[PDB]
């Protein structure tokens, strides 16, 4: 309802605006044709899916958390979940890519027989079953209902309690920083990263086995860039969790948070641009 | 005696260009503008039979109007059956190229000939057991383009040595050989008589050839490129052609000109294979910007457009009794339209 | 009842496709050719089978074809490399047979079939082309040449021609090897050729290349 | 002796088909619209059936 508000429920609904058609538009670009059904389309397709419901789903939600009408705190736990739900998926989706693009470069020979879509099916569902699960643990009880029963005993009433809903005071910081950020987010971002400089050093090697230096420093430019975006994502709204669990006297302003918040859901604009556009047959399916 | 009788050809070529002229009274658009038009047939999808890994090249039907051949670059010749999209049979093949396949009429035999210069002969009873290859026919110095069954016991095939054929299958040999053509006969079409075949070639020629004889009745020359295709009008007197200029023709045996010819300003693209309704009435033509186009076949419109594809069509067939029109792409996908 | 069937036939399609879309396959064009194909012959049409370093390779062999080629070309799309052989000494003899070369390889560059497809080069038969050069000279063939007769500069200025031909830029490459008689050098860069082609196109479908 | 030989073999087969009468193209192309206007109850892509005939459904 504030200005600092109304400017982040502004720049929430335009990123939704860009991010839903974005994904439509590529598991529509996959559904028509019959040439991108391989494996590495399968994993394209899994991240436009959990993009597309991250879109759909987690800023409604989001717009909704930070407004904060008053509930009782295990409807706004049921409404704060599918956040996390989805935002892990997301990351474990452009995890599953990045190994994906690493086999095809270390073992390029046999690479039909080793990642089959059989597997490549196998390793989405495993990766979105692990999603549930990090996303769902709150639920399955770890949070601040303790705290928010205690202080709701202490002011004297009795029954559930009437909170109104807002995302720090319901959720755990311990859960947010050490188990999501520490277990779950730091370890895809270090692993792409190993990924990434190992698969260019494949193909600086075989490259070398000026246009060459093009060619090097254009792949170069392009794992840089999915690198820098994936670590400007998501790396500032987990620091500023980080620094209020461990200093709590440290004193943040409301519209760094939001600005996090909102390249935390960027990301989702961001994905289809950097992933599917890039590849040449999804330019001539999109053209045609 | 070269320049004389080449004097003596051109002649005869003018006189009979004239004689085909003498008896063209009018065209036949003026007279079959009194018929009731077609209108719109858009055609819906009823299977899609996805079994194969390469592209489909050819395909023929059954006279049960339920079991279909095709044959793809794999290595496959799969007896489809259309109605619950079964496999019958599945075929291996020694050859990888497969550029024709044909079905017997009893519903016996299997034949297919590619680039190997051989034609095959698969049984498909076989008491002792599985699918066997039965007899190799091989005479050719050319890929066999299009092969077709007359019976369970001979079979007329095409080429690319110039020559179409007849053999016989018990013994093994050309029972007797076409000859006269100039460039690569791409396809052949029967007529149900089952005595005269038409056949078209590369020299923008379609010529009709009698079983018993061996001669060339009648010679049609109406193309300003190679023929890719061809099939006979129902009855056994008119043939429509197929060509790479964008032009569908329809030859007439008795009048021996052509009657009239399909080509749309918005078209440059080739005709890959035709074929005929059970009426006569509609033109299918496959072609290669990925789409079949339905001509109606008397007042020369395009009555549909059957876009289902995602590469070109390169081969499509018809049922016996006119229910359901099979198109043949190369991104492995049998359409069955009805 | 019949679905049993049916899918029995539909694994037995499923397992073949497995085995077959493992192997690479190669066409090849000629003039030399008979050199390469006795030389890895370890194991209409003449397709040859052999197996290097847990590498399957069928080459197929379209000599014998006396028809037009835009016909049946259309057929070999979707091979791995095509293995295009060059006689060097094919200079001096017939109307040239080393232009007739050159138009045969723009042709199947420039051929709209094979865009992506990727050209072996081999030009053949070194030790008579080095004899003949100091023999004859390439004024016969070539107007625009400056290194008369030298074995290094001749092959180096062929090889310049025959890869300057190609109009298509970045989108396909010619591998170019003089033809050595020493054993498992000629298979050993049909080897790396495809191992290079295959790893181009890994990168290119990525969209990451 | 081969040039002239199949350009003989042209010519005298040229003859020969040339040789035959030809019906005009009026009442042939009325023979056609007949055997359309005759078989155009049973084709079913011309005249359409609904889902109790066909087999496609
Ligand atoms: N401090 C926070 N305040 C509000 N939402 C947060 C906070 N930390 C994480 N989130 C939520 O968690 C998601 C990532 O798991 C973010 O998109 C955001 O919705």
């Amino acid at each position: 309802i504030s200005a600092f508000q109304a400017a982040y429920i502004g720049i929430e609904v335009l990123i939704a605006l860009v991010s839903v058609p974005g994904n439509v538009l590529v598991i529509w670009a996959v559904k028509v044709n019959q040439a991108l059904r391989d494996a590495t389309f399968c994993f394209i397709v899994s991240l436009a899916v959990a993009d597309v419901a991250v879109g759909a789903l987690v800023i409604p939600l989001a717009i909704l958390i930070n407004i904060g009408p008053q509930t009782y705190f295990h409807t706004c736990l049921m409404v704060a979940c599918p956040v996390l739900i989805l935002t892990q998926s997301s990351i474990l989706a452009l995890l599953a890519i990045a190994v994906d693009r690493y086999l095809r470069v270390k073992i390029p020979l046999r690479y039909k027989m080793v990642v089959t879509p059989r597997r490549a099916a196998v390793a989405i569902a495993g990766c979105w079953i692990l999603s549930f699960v990090v996303g769902l643990t709150p639920m399955f009880g770890w949070n601040n209902l303790s705290a928010v029963e205690r202080a709701w005993a202490a002011n004297g009433s009795m029954g559930e309690p009437v909170i109104k809903c807002e995302f720090e005071k319901v959720i755990s910081m311990e859960y947010m920083v050490y188990f999501n950020f520490f277990v779950w987010v730091l370890p895809p971002l270090l692993l792409m990263v190993l990924i990434y400089l190992e698969v260019f050093y494949l193909i600086r090697k075989q490259l070398n086995k000026q246009k060459y230096y093009g060619k090097e420093l254009k792949i170069a430019k392009s794992l840089a860039l999915i690198l820098f975006l994936f670590a400007l994502s998501w790396l500032p709204l987990h620091i500023l969790n980080c620094i209020t669990l461990f200093c709590p006297s440290c004193h943040k302003p409301s519209i760094l948070t939001y600005i996090a918040i909102f390249l935390t859901h960027g990301n989702s604009a961001m994905n289809p641009i950097v992933y599917a556009f890039r590849i040449q047959k999804f330019r001539v399916t999109f053209l045609k | 005696e070269l320049d004389q009788l080449r004097q003596e050809a051109e002649q005869l070529k003018n006189q009979i260009r004239d004689a085909r002229k003498a008896c063209a009274d009018a065209t036949l658009s003026q007279i079959t503008n009194n018929i009731d038009p077609v209108g719109r047939i858009q055609m819906r999808t009823r299977r899609t039979l996805r079994g194969h890994l390469a592209k489909i090249y050819a395909m023929h039907w059954g006279t049960d109007s339920r079991l279909l051949v095709s044959a793809s670059q794999d290595g496959k010749l799969i007896i489809w059956d259309s109605y619950t999209t079964n496999k019958v049979h599945a075929i291996p093949l020694r050859s990888s190229w497969v550029m024709t396949c044909a079905y017997a009429p009893s519903g016996n035999y299997v034949a297919c000939g590619g680039l190997d210069n051989i034609c095959s002969i698969y049984n498909l009873k076989t008491r002792e057991g599985n699918v066997r290859v039965s007899r190799e026919l091989a005479g050719h110095t050319g890929y066999l383009s299009c092969c077709r069954f007359l019976d369970d016991n001979q079979i007329v095939t095409s080429s690319g040595d110039t020559t179409c054929a007849l053999w016989d299958i018990e013994t093994g040999q050309q029972t007797t050989t076409f000859t006269g053509h100039t460039g690569d006969v791409m396809s052949l079409s029967l007529a149900p008589d089952t005595r005269l075949f038409v056949s078209g070639a590369c020299d923008a020629s379609a010529k009709l050839w009698d079983v018993r004889e061996g001669m060339c009745r009648q010679t049609f020359t109406g193309h300003e490129s190679d023929i890719n295709a061809i099939c006979f009008f129902p009855n056994g007197n008119a043939f429509a052609t197929g060509s790479d200029d964008a032009t569908c023709r329809l030859f007439d045996l008795r009048a021996d000109q052509e009657l009239m010819t399909y080509s749309h300003d918005n078209i440059i693209c080739g005709i890959t294979s035709v074929s005929f309704s059970k009426s006569g009435r509609l033109l299918l033509a496959g072609y290669d910007d990925f789409n079949c186009n339905v001509w109606d076949a008397l007042k020369a419109d395009r009555a549909g457009v059957l876009a289902g594809h995602d590469n070109r069509v390169s081969c499509l067939g018809v049922t016996d009794d006119g229910m359901a029109v099979a198109t043949g792409s190369w991104d492995s996908f049998l359409k069955i339209w009805n | 009842a019949a679905a049993e069937r049916s899918k029995m036939i539909d694994k037995n399609l499923r397992e073949d496709g497995e085995k077959a879309a493992r192997e690479v396959k190669l066409l090849l064009l000629g003039s030399g050719k008979n050199t390469i194909v006795k030389q890895m012959k370890i194991i209409g049409i003449v397709e040859t089978h052999f197996t290097f370093k847990d590498l399957h390779f069928k080459m197929f062999d379209v000599g014998a074809q006396r028809s037009e080629r835009k016909k049946w070309i259309h057929c070999f799309e979707g091979v791995t490399a095509i293995i295009f052989c060059v006689a060097l000494s094919a200079y001096d003899l017939v109307m040239n047979r080393m232009h007739a070369s050159m138009k045969l390889f723009d042709s199947i560059c420039n051929n709209k079939w094979f865009t992506d497809t990727s050209i072996i080069l081999f030009l053949n038969k070194k030790d008579l082309f080095e004899e003949k050069i100091t023999h004859s000279p390439l004024t016969i063939c070539f107007p625009e040449y400056t290194g008369a007769n030298k074995y290094d500069e001749a092959a180096s200025y062929i090889q310049s021609k025959f890869e300057d031909l190609n109009k298509r830029k970045d989108t396909k490459e010619i591998y170019t090897h003089f033809t050595c008689s020493t054993d498992t050098k000629n298979v050993q860069f049909v080897f790396d050729a495809v191992t290079d082609v295959i790893i181009k196109n890994n990168l290119k479908d990525c969209g990451l290349f | 002796t081969a040039s002239i030989a199949q350009a003989r073999k042209l010519v005298e087969q040229l003859k020969m088909e040339a040789n035959i009468d030809r019906i005009k193209v009026s009442k042939a192309a009325a023979d056609l619209m007949a055997y359309c206007e005759a078989h155009a109850k049973e084709d079913p892509l011309l005249t359409p059936v609904p889902a109790s005939e066909n087999p496609f459904r």
